[PDB]
RNA sequence: AUAAACAUACUUUGAAUCGGCCAAGUCUGGUAAGCAGGACUGGCGAUGCGGGAUGAACCGAACGUCGAGAUAAAGUGCCAAA
RNA sequence: UGUCGGCUCUUCCUAUCCAUUUCAAGCAGAAUUGAAAAAAGGUAUGAUUGUUCACCAUUUAAUAGGGAACGUGAGCUGGGU
RNA sequence: AAUGGCUGAAAGCCUCUCAAGCCAGAAUUUCGUCUAGAUGAAUACUUUGUCUUUUUCUUGUUACUUUAGUACAAUUGAAAAUUAUAUACGUUGUAUUUAUUAUCUCGUGUAUUACUCUAUCAAAAGGGUAGUGAAUACUGAGUUAACAAAAUUUAAAGCAUAA
């Protein structure tokens, strides 16, 4: 109906050269090209909506979501840190997430 | 050191028309036309009116300009100016390269095609192989006297290379070149008019 | 780079305590400036920290940091061969500004790190006294040149998109 | 959402390595890339130097079985795939999937010839190169090493330029009439209320 | 020949920094990379400072009778004498500066109005041409 | 250490791997380079080897010391009955090689050609080219054929004729034909298609393709030998008689 | 001057060990050795962790199970976080 | 971890013996000598010795020097050790 | 390639270029040619025309049989070249994902289209002509929404006939 979100790319987890900490996920919000535009998005909602091909004998929904929040910037290029209720599956790397306009402060 | 500005100019005589299109100079004179390309990414070529004599009036010139640039790049300004000066001279008083055939024992016969676009050197040092030596476009060979020819044309680069191609084809091999003074040599290079 | 005005006195048997040493030291801060002052005193007057007292370490600020001046620097540096005395000229508006240029230039052309260069003195010369082959072309009144091959300028990092749209072009500015 | 549209990169007047580095990073970010005219990319060094590098590259080869050895592709569309594949993860599903969304063609083929082309400013040869530095088109180097289809491409590109010449001329005629027709609506008095709104915000 | 030159008196526009999209006047050329812009602080608010040439853009105007090392008092006299402010706003880049200022204070309602209005006008102009 | 004495390697590395072919017929890897300044003509044929005889030929070269009465030489006899041209195909030059655009066939096709498209003919329904022949003269199909001709004339560079043999004229027990594409080298693509269309359903004899005292190239599959050792395959030196475990191998 | 009460002084009984190896603003024999032998200290052995692509010794720093932050050596075109 | 040489066979290096292209000479010609590009192709037959090595007799355009666990023993031989 | 040269500055002369630009030059390199060969293309016949999964027949494959589920024509995506760019302007300052004013009905014709479809001429075309519908502009008027719901993306079973 209407677009009320900004597409964000799940680049990967907060890691080191030979380590990886899947508790914090890194996102690239479309339109943020510097760390001085991130303060708007600190605290906004983020959802990882995905589709599962359920069977006709299951009541499990075909559309599910994992929700989280943006907590801090990550480097001088407008990359963010997002903490989710359940850590995103690494099979979802490079996929698109939703950055909502709420909880609004405007 | 880097020169802030290096510039050169070439005076355009009356019977010469010059037009420039992105470092591409076409010169038209009484003897014809001559189009050359100068693909240096740091040189600006434009025609203006300048006073070059110490007390003379204004005149049409072509200005070759290179701004801030090291001494390796700066040297190309006078190279391009010489080429444009050569082209202006070429279409006004074309170039001619007089060569003389030198032999010790075996006479050499030169066979020139009717159109003058090719030559043929025969019996050079008694060799049964006959040299052909094609000529570049716009260069014509003719026979002045005995054992002497001359190449005419508008482009000095084409006339000089074609003359050198004749000499390069008649080199003595596996012999004392200090003793076997043979071949065709450029006696002098001069203008037709 | 900052300039400092440092003074001290020596209280011992060898040096009478009525002689005050002054200097102007260029250093990133006052701690480094004092170190350059104490070593200058020790290597030239046998004065050591444990037998001397520091008095002033106030900074020196440029009086008119809006006037373009041709600075001349007399320095000595140490190379693989030996020790040499050099004289370089720079065009800047502050004394500490020209010294920043001197240190960067020396480390580039001569591959000399900062801890081999001693700045003897820095002065100001006239327009026609600049003998630098490149810098002599800008001291005149009628300098003029077009900056060609300009890369288009970005206002800020906000508009620094990775992939652009359409063709690209330089500027004749 | 899902990125189904394809980013088209016109590889004309770009650097081979700097295009690959930007393309390789964004392949991992889920984007879909199609680099057309991958034969017009430029590399540093004259043709003689490029051949020395190529001849050194051709040396690496399995002694006991050259058919197992390094395969030295000579097509420029394969000189960019090799460059991109070097910058992508090796021996995992993440690397294979990222490379699955990449294509070079030696020209603009049928579906990608009428698509919105993009450019990579970091990889432009006019920014990262001293103009005096001599370069080499990947197509010219390909011919010198044994790429047979260099003149087939030059025929196809020539017919693409001439077909886009008539489309552009017809489009410029229509767009001029549409622009002049709009100026009559702007000057019209019935649309005065709407025009004032546009003038207020500078759109007119 | 090149049209716009980096010289003394040339009017330049600061493309980045705290004074982005503000006019300035060159009054001294330190070297090939640095110039001293004193775009009159009393008029355009640009202080006398040294800037790198990678942060400015040349315009088509040169202030007449501006010499190297001009004082702020004399420079302001020549800046208003040549009427640089009026001439700059008539140029293509001057209008684009105003449009950027115009569009940044556009609320969602204002954007809604113009987006709806422009769609009809552009459609209407397309219909007119046969 | 270095080998004590030097000798050329045994066997050519230009014919590696030594893989036996699958079809008796051998396809030419290329045709002579096209020249657009001559009349269209065929650049190949196909024949069956018969045997070998010897001939005494009179020497016509000069400045040679050969006997004046004639030189004994071997010859090979290749029986070449006429071919039947049953179609043609145009190839376009792309960035991955020649690509066949369309193939246009004749109305009448012999069962020798139809036998190529099955693997058990005696059990087949033998309905090859049935729809192509039955609907050859319909208005819809005629328009389609006219488009194939014009498509080739517009977007093609190489034209070849699909000519097949007649195996009822040779003593071979095989009945299915031997199809071969013979490129047409000659004028422009316009007159190449015109010549190719004229050859449809016709017969081409070897005298039209080749001249007299003409040097040609022959491509064929050699005589099979089976599993062979290194001595026969490459020509290595047999080992001394004293050798344990065998003599005819590489040490 | 500074530190020191889970400080200090120990007594008794006993285990394993005395093949060592490395570094160096060190030395001796040797042309020299990833050679042989020494003075002082720190390590490896007995030791994982972050970095140097990989490595017994190099640099940072020594380890109960976890969460959040500021860091160290060292790095920020892609593989690879910047 | 089967320890010499020879036999068979493949490959690699160039610090090139020949063939190809060049420059130099105290290169008149012929025969030569020094040097550069170049390792894609060739570089032998025998008397004596287990020999590597060596020395002789020929032939050749040349009869170059080396590595690959001092290449190669479920590949041979067993002459030496 | 080694090397011999041409024009030619740097450096007013000279210079084969630790300069731009060219020529001649090897048992050299690459095309051409020979061998093996991946993804492929054309044609002939059998089919299918929204689609799959699991069973199941066959030496095997395709078409095929049954029970269900799902979508239903209509705004997508192109200047080229150059960058010391004929002049002028610098047209500044957010690429894809991601630019439609909720819903249905009612009203008048015109106009427009890289729109859908039909017929036709052509065609390895964001093609031509004629007609038809769609959307939009001129440009309306009215209905309804309150709690619930606004998703396919493919799951299960068989072998009569034909190639």
């Amino acid at each position: 109906k209407c677009r009320l979100h900004v597409n964000a790319v799940f680049m990967g987890f907060q890691r080191a050269q030979r380590n990886q900490y899947p508790n914090v996920a890194l996102l690239q919000i479309s339109g943020v090209n510097t760390k001085e535009d991130t303060p708007f998005y600190i605290g906004k909602r983020v959802a990882y909506v995905y589709k599962v091909n359920v069977k006709k004998g299951s009541n499990k929904p075909a559309i599910r979501a994992i929700f989280g929040k943006i907590v801090a910037p990550h480097g001088n290029h407008g990359v963010v840190k997002a903490r989710f209720l359940h850590n995103l599956p690494p099979k979802a790397m490079g996929q698109n997430l939703k950055v909502f306009l709420y909880p609004s402060n405007i | 050191p880097r020169l802030l500005k290096k510039t050169e100019h070439v005076v355009i005589p009356e019977g010469v028309n010059i037009e420039i299109n992105r470092k591409n100079i076409k010169v038209t004179g009484p003897r014809g036309s001559l189009t050359r390309e100068f693909q240096h990414p740091k040189v600006d070529i434009y025609a203006s009116k300048l006073v070059v004599k110490k007390e003379g009036p204004k005149e049409n010139v072509v200005v070759i300009d290179m701004w801030y640039g090291n001494r390796r790049d700066s040297a190309v300004v006078r190279t391009i100016a010489s080429h444009i000066k050569n082209m202006i001279t070429g279409v006004t008083k074309g170039y001619q390269y007089k060569m003389r055939v030198v032999y010790a024992h075996f006479p050499v016969t030169l066979v020139i095609a009717d159109d003058g676009k090719s030559i043929q050197v025969q019996n050079f040092l008694g060799e049964k192989r006959t040299r052909h030596i094609e000529m570049y476009d716009g260069v014509v060979v003719k026979k002045l006297g005995k054992d002497e020819i001359c190449l005419e044309g508008n482009d000095v680069e084409k006339v000089s290379q074609s003359a050198a191609n004749i000499h390069a084809a008649n080199l003595v091999r596996n012999k004392d070149i200090r003793q076997f003074l043979d071949g065709v040599y450029v006696s002098e290079k001069c203008l037709i008019e | 780079m900052k300039e400092y005005y440092i003074t001290a006195r020596c209280t011992d048997k060898a040096h009478n305590p009525n002689e005050i040493f002054r200097s102007r030291v260029f250093a990133p801060n006052y701690v480094v400036a004092k170190s350059k002052f104490w070593m200058m005193l020790k290597k030239q007057h046998k004065v050591k920290k444990i037998n001397a007292e520091l008095l002033q370490c106030q900074p020196i600020f440029e009086k008119n940091p809006t006037v373009v001046k041709n600075y001349q620097i007399f320095l000595r540096y140490v190379s693989a061969g030996g020790i040499h005395n050099i004289t370089k000229q720079y065009r800047d508006v502050t004394r500490v500004g020209a010294v920043r240029q001197m240190y960067n230039d020396l480390a580039s052309q001569y591959r000399t790190r900062q801890d081999k260069i001693q700045l003897i003195s820095i002065t100001t010369v006239g327009d026609k006294a600049v003998k630098n082959p490149v810098l002599h072309q800008f001291v005149g009144h009628h300098v003029k040149f077009p900056m060609v091959h300009c890369k288009p300028v970005i206002a800020s990092k906000r508009f620094n998109l990775p992939i652009k749209a359409g063709k690209l072009t330089t500027k004749l500015c | 959402s899902t990125n189904n549209k394809v980013t088209v990169i016109d590889c004309h007047g770009h650097v081979l390595g700097r295009v690959a580095s930007v393309v390789a990073k964004h392949l991992l970010l889920g984007q879909k890339f199609v680099l057309v005219r991958c034969e017009d990319l430029q590399v540093c060094g004259t043709l003689k130097m490029r051949l020395v590098q190529w001849e050194l590259y051709q040396r690496k080869r399995v002694n006991t079985n050259p058919t197992r050895g390094a395969f030295h592709h000579r097509s420029p569309a394969d000189m960019v795939r090799k460059a991109v594949r070097g910058m992508l993860p090796k021996n995992n599903y993440r690397g294979k999937l990222a490379l699955k969304n990449l294509k070079c063609f030696e020209g603009c083929p049928a579906p990608y010839d009428k698509m919105k082309k993009s450019s990579i400013p970091e990889a432009a040869a006019i920014y990262s190169f001293n103009p005096t530095r001599k370069r080499t088109l990947l197509g010219e180097l390909g011919t010198a090493v044994g790429w047979k289809y260099a003149d087939v491409v030059a025929k196809n590109e020539a017919e693409r330029k001439e077909r886009a010449a008539k489309w552009y001329a017809a489009k410029q005629l229509k767009q001029k009439a549409v622009a002049e027709a709009k100026e009559k609506i702007l000057a019209d008095e019935k649309y005065k209320a709407k025009v004032a709104i546009l003038k207020k915000f500078g759109y007119a | 020949v090149f049209s716009r030159f980096v010289e003394v008196g040339r009017v330049v526009l600061m493309k980045t920094g705290p004074f982005a999209s503000k006019l300035a006047v060159i009054v001294e050329i330190l070297d090939h990379n640095r110039v001293l812009v004193d775009g009159p602080q009393a008029i355009t608010g640009v202080p006398r400072q040294v800037v790198n040439l990678n942060t400015i853009s040349l315009t088509s105007f040169v202030v007449n009778k501006v010499t190297r090392g001009m004082t702020h008092k004399k420079l302001c006299l020549r800046f208003t004498q040549d009427a640089i402010i009026k001439r700059f706003n008539k140029t293509a880049t001057g209008k684009a500066i105003e449009k950027r200022i115009l569009r940044e204070k556009m609320t969602d309602f204002d954007k809604f109005q113009v987006s709806i209005i422009n769609r009809k006008i552009n459609a209407a102009a397309k219909i007119a041409v046969a | 250490s270095h080998r004590k004495f030097e000798a050329p390697r045994h066997g050519s590395l230009a014919f590696h791997p030594r893989k036996r072919v699958h079809k008796v017929r051998a396809t030419v890897s290329a045709f002579p380079k096209d020249n657009a300044a001559e009349k269209p003509h065929l650049t190949g044929f196909l024949g069956f080897k018969a045997g070998m005889t010897h001939v005494i030929r009179e020497v016509k070269r000069t400045n040679t010391k050969l006997p004046k009465d004639g030189v004994l030489e071997p010859v090979t006899i290749i029986e070449t009955p006429p071919m039947v041209v049953a179609g043609f195909v145009g190839y376009k030059k792309t960035t991955t090689g020649l690509k066949p655009i369309t193939a246009v066939f004749a109305e009448h096709i012999a069962d020798e050609f139809k036998r190529r498209y099955t693997k058990k003919w005696y059990k087949n329904t033998k309905n090859q080219f049935a729809v192509h022949t039955e609907k050859y003269n319909d208005v819809k199909a005629k328009s389609k054929r006219e488009r194939q001709i014009r498509l080739i004339k517009n977007r093609c560079d190489v034209v070849r004729v699909i000519a097949h043999t007649q195996m009822a004229l040779v003593p071979l027990k095989q009945k299915k034909a031997e199809v071969m594409e013979i490129q047409i080298n000659g004028g422009s693509i316009a007159e190449k298609v015109d010549f190719a269309v004229s050859l449809l359903e016709k017969q081409i004899s070897v005298n039209s393709v080749f001249g007299t005292d003409e040097c040609i190239d022959v491509c064929s599959v050699t005589k099979g030998h089976g599993y062979n050792g290194v001595i026969k395959r490459f020509g290595v030196r047999h080992l001394p008689r004293k050798t344990h475990r065998g003599l005819r191998k590489v040490a």
